[PDB]
């Protein structure tokens, strides 16, 4: 009796024999969970030492093992924006997986090269007085909204620095200069800020609520038609925010406020001067707010500036794991410091088994990429936006159940 | 022999409370003090807010009432909780001494003589919790041990609503964690966890210094790396007795098998030596806090 | 001729040029001779993408029809009946092909069940497209005959039988609306696949598991 | 009616079948009517996609043609009939250009994009044509590209997407066809920097990334 665990912590005791590999014996359980024994990895411990599948059970008798994850290729010629996923280039002709939706080129696994793609003052420091301070609205990672009333609907915030140095104040006047130009339909308007009172970030106010409220208070779970549109409208907004190298660094399910369930708005981001508190004359960033929406590197804080364009993409993998399942990740761990240490060390990652039944397997290679332990691997936002545009319209094509697909059609 | 009573309270509502002042600034929550016109006595008003499902918060609220049977002169009494403003209003016994975070930041350091009594108090309070209600404190922290200038010290803020233990786990941020490694690696061994959580806390009281940064600030994550990768810290000698080291050392061992149970913690000689001598506590704080009687 | 015709397919397959391959496989199979394994799956896949591309296009056109005047609705209508006519033509060529030549000359049992599944699959396509009940009943007859013959000869893990069962379950669900029977057949097929999943041929190793996956996804999606 | 024609075009646009909308686009503008931006964009993408599929087939069959002889000779007549269909496809739209689009361009952005399209299509027939006609097609694309390239600087922005696209196609033209990577990279660099100094947005940054990667692979 050689007990072995499964994803979602399921238990199965494979028989103990001699001469036959773990592949076909555990194959029954791996297929009842739908896992091919060629893409799996099993662990023996004398933390977790991986072992393959060609091991006889003679030495494995009386040992507990873990089951954790680590293709038919037709040819096609992509007719819209389609980015290779081995070299992250632009792909026009090349292979494609029938079900997993992972597109790559043979050359990257007298040659041709790339080509064109298929195409398709007024703002100033808010003065005091006229900024009518709002009321008790709530809280969050670093502040509180105050619904202002000045020629329209606006919001007022408060911050954790009281008397900063004048050279920090000039950096503030610079950061507003670089940040008020965020003109988009996925970002609420930025009217200004009031520095005469306690330092404030003035934004607009949006009706409805955020995404965290929608998916953990009302829990009005939608269909994939809207489930992918939300990720599309958020990827577009975090691509506009990434083009000019201004990391949102605060992507949380409770700040993506959407109005009327049609318009999606994103805000409450950045502020690298208020964050990285100037206790002396440094940029020592602090860990304030919730924890699920930042990457292992952000948890570690092992660098002076451990953020990147990638650590705003892992913050998208969490917000997409949230949209798909409907719950938050790590909702089983009745602890806080365990969550921090775990996501930091990397011994465990959010569990992929808890995703829904109608999960588009093509996004199982997108929202999985959005959640790697490493940082050099998760894709930047233009590729995420392209891979979401792809199946935002390819959904009616696969709106049915499964069917018999084509053959291998790949020769090497 | 202590005559703790709480039947004087009646209906509780925000309009019936008039604020007086604030006890202080905590880590996870902020503690207030408020006056109730019918009752008259002062309350310790702990206000926390959690934007959670109404069904979940209602599940937590009626479960919170079990404190009405969790009464002792070693645990802070529970006046009563209710829902208004969308926040969790955990009314508590208002004790003028607050906790031992203010006493730490005021007196600089605590002598071993006070530690001798407070160790008995905390160990018998947690034993009262466990052997009576089958649930343990889970949050043995210096800032969660309430004290008063009447000569008593008491515990508060244990695990009273299992759903709230995790409903709070994503909002209790803090910066200091005495969290037991057996509660960190990924499994639960609660029985030996609170012993570690108190062994670290008592070192904090005795030295007045956060010990995970070794004496002989660090990032929030790296504290846990220190807790759960390398051997634990150790209280300095000389100013603290070797028989007290014999007590602290068995309270701060990584492996629970080497960790000694509660019964051993009562068969020790130092724990029975601490109550052998008597310590005045009425004037002790009054000589360092400015309060009277 | 035959070698030239299969080469004209192997050169049209890699090029995504599918109509030329459909027009060449039809010519190589109207020869009146047997189709061995290599040309078998080539003919099958050729017609598979030809009909399925039009089916997917028709799905999108119908979706836009559901997503909506007297002209904006109408334009989608002419396009949808145009795609309907062309898909009806392409499926009629193949169904007449099997009735005239393929089925009567199916010497092997696996070939017989393979062509029967093909026949039932195309009638399923026409059933989804569309009096109406005749096509669905004929598809049911073809599927039932294919299942009955396949129950005997080949190993119960074989890709033809597995895909036949999966298609048959899809038929019960999306046309007759018999989800209970669909999950029942898919479930028994999957469990017998587990039970018979002894050491297996390396040739069918990948494809058998690949169909078994999709079987599991139908079970999981149909649980709710 | 124009509305019905464009409605059919965009209905076929997501249909993954593009020959239908490519054929209807011919009827849209064979009247010679004035072209607005959106119908022009579908005009561009439709034949772009048709030539894309035909060219992908061209590349693969050229690969087996270069793979080897009894089987290889079949690829030869396969290839030539693909090329003939491709050539009629490009020639139809080019005749459309030199009859109703290019001589009817009115605004500054009209002329540059249509000249870019004409040069691109000529380049398309250029990848295949060899012998005496090859140089003729290449030359007929030279001035077609140059006419729009000179108009772009004087009449429209350094960051507007059509200029970046024209620079990209003009540059890649010098490499694969003209066999002059030096002139290609020396102009791609300049086209990159005037836009980056003066830095509706996603398309622009997309072409920018293609210019950077294209500079990278030419520098190899
Ligand atoms: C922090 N460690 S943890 O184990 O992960 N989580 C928690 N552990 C303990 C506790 C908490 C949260 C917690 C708090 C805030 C609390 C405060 C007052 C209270 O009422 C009361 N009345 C009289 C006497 C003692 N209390 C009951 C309480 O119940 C709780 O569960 C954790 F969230
Ligand atoms: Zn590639
Ligand atoms: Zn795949």
């Amino acid at each position: 009796i050689v007990r072995v665990f499964l994803p979602n912590k399921q238990r199965t005791v494979v028989p103990a024999r001699c001469g036959v590999t773990v592949r076909d014996s555990l194959k029954k359980a791996l297929m009842m969970r739908g896992l091919i024994p060629e893409c799996c990895a099993v662990y023996r411990i004398q933390e977790k030492k991986p072992i393959g599948w060609d091991t006889d059970i003679s030495w494995l008798t009386g040992e507990e093992l873990h089951v954790e994850v680590l293709h038919n290729f037709v040819r096609k010629t992509f007719f819209t924006l389609a980015f290779c996923d081995f070299c992250r280039k632009l792909l026009f002709q090349g292979f494609r997986c029938q079900t997993c939706g992972y597109k790559f080129h043979q050359r990257c696994s007298r040659d041709r090269s790339s080509s064109a793609p298929n195409v398709h003052s007024d703002d100033w420091e808010i003065p005091d007085g006229q900024i009518t301070v709002g009321q008790r609205i709530g809280s969050g990672s670093f502040g509180t909204v105050y619904k202002g009333k000045w020629h329209g609907d606006v919001a007022v915030k408060m911050l954790n620095v009281t008397a900063p140095t004048p050279q920090q104040l000039q950096a503030f006047k610079n950061e507003v200069g670089v940040l008020r130009k965020t003109r988009h339909v996925n970002i609420l308007l930025f009217m200004g800020y009031s520095t005469k009172p306690q330092l404030a970030i003035v934004t607009q106010w949006c009706e409805g609520s955020s995404l965290y409220h929608h998916l953990h208070i009302i829990e009005t779970k939608f269909e994939m038609i809207k489930l992918i549109d939300i990720a599309r409208q958020t990827a577009q907004g975090m691509d506009y925010l990434h083009a000019k190298s201004i990391i949102h660094r605060d992507l949380k399910s409770n700040n993506i406020f959407l109005h009327e369930d049609l318009t999606v708005k994103i805000g409450d981001f950045g502020l690298a001067t208020v964050k990285s508190r100037w206790s002396g004359s440094h940029q020592f960033e602090q860990l304030s707010g919730s924890i699920l929406w930042m990457a292992p590197e952000v948890i570690r804080m092992q660098d002076k500036n451990p953020y990147s364009f990638q650590s705003d993409v892992y913050a998208f993998g969490i917000v997409l794991y949230e949209l798909m399942t409907g719950q938050l990740p790590y909702s089983n761990i009745n602890n806080r410091d365990q969550i921090i240490f775990m996501v930091g060390r990397g011994y465990l990652s959010p569990d992929l088994s808890k995703v829904r039944s109608n999960c588009p397997k093509a996004m199982k290679r997108l929202m999985a990429e959005c959640l790697k332990k490493k940082r050099d691997e998760r894709p930047l936002f233009p590729q995420i936006l392209a891979s979401i545009e792809l199946l935002a319209r390819s959904l009616p094509k696969i709106h049915r159940s499964a069917s018999e697909p084509s053959l291998n059609r790949a020769g090497f | 022999a202590f005559l703790t009573q709480k039947q004087k309270v009646g209906e509780l509502k925000d309009d019936d409370f008039e604020k007086i002042s604030e006890l202080g600034a905590g880590n996870g929550g902020v503690v207030f003090k408020v006056s109730h016109k019918p009752s008259g006595l002062v309350m310790a008003r702990k206000l926390i807010h959690l934007e959670i499902k109404p069904a979940i918060r209602n599940q937590i609220i009626r479960e919170l009432q079990v404190l009405h049977e969790c009464n002792s002169p070693y645990i802070v009494g529970f006046y009563g909780a209710f829902y208004s403003d969308g926040e969790i209003s955990i009314c508590m016994e208002h004790m003028d001494g607050g906790s031992l975070d203010q006493v730490l930041k005021k007196a600089g350091r605590i002598p071993e003589q006070i530690l001798g009594k407070v160790s008995i108090a905390v160990i018998k309070g947690l034993t009262y919790l466990r052997e009576k209600h089958k649930i343990m404190h889970r949050d043995v922290k210096p800032s969660n041990i309430l004290v008063n200038s009447r000569g008593e010290i008491k515990l508060c803020d244990f695990g009273v609503s299992g759903q709230l233990i995790d409903s709070m786990a994503n909002s209790f941020v803090g910066t200091r964690s005495y969290m037991s490694p057996e509660r960190l690696q990924g499994t639960h061994y609660s029985v030996q966890s609170d012993i570690w959580s108190m062994g670290l806390s008592l070192v904090e009281m005795a030295v007045g210094r956060y010990p995970i940064p070794p004496p002989d600030p660090m990032a929030i994550f790296e504290l846990l790396d220190y807790i759960v990768n390398e051997p634990p810290p150790k209280l300095p000698s000389g100013v603290f007795s070797l028989e007290f080291q014999d007590f602290v050392n068995k309270c701060l061992i990584k492996n629970p098998a080497e960790r000694a149970d509660l019964k051993q913690l009562m068969v020790h000689a130092f724990i029975k030596r601490s109550d052998a001598e008597e310590v005045d506590f009425a004037g002790w704080l009054c000589s360092t806090i400015g309060l009277n009687q | 001729d035959k070698n030239e015709l299969v080469q004209k397919a192997k050169l049209a397959e890699q090029a995504e040029r599918y109509d030329d391959m459909a027009a060449c496989m039809k010519s190589v199979t109207e020869q009146g001779a047997e189709l061995s394994n290599e040309e078998r799956n080539l003919l099958s896949v050729a017609y598979k993408n030809v009909v399925g591309a039009r089916r997917s296009s028709w799905r999108v056109v119908s979706s836009i029809e559901q997503k909506t005047a007297e002209k904006k609705q109408q334009m989608a209508r002419e396009y949808r009946e145009k795609i309907e006519t062309e898909l009806r033509d392409i499926c009629n060529d193949v169904l007449s092909l099997l009735e005239k030549f393929l089925i009567p000359n199916a010497s092997q049992a696996e070939s017989k069940v393979f062509y029967l599944k093909m026949k039932g699959d195309y009638y399923r396509y026409l059933a989804e497209v569309a009096d109406k009940k005749g096509i669905v009943d004929q598809s049911q007859q073809a599927y039932q005959e294919a299942f009955e013959i396949s129950k005997k000869e080949m190993q119960p893990t074989h890709p033809i039988r597995l895909g036949l069962a999966l298609n048959f379950s899809v038929f019960y669900y999306e046309i007759l609306n018999s989800p209970e029977k669909a999950c029942s057949l898919a479930k028994t097929a999957f469990d017998e696949a587990i039970a018979e999943l002894d050491t297996l041929s390396e040739e069918s190793y990948k494809d058998s598991t690949l169909i078994m996956q999709l079987l599991r996804d139908n079970l999981t999606l149909w649980t709710s």
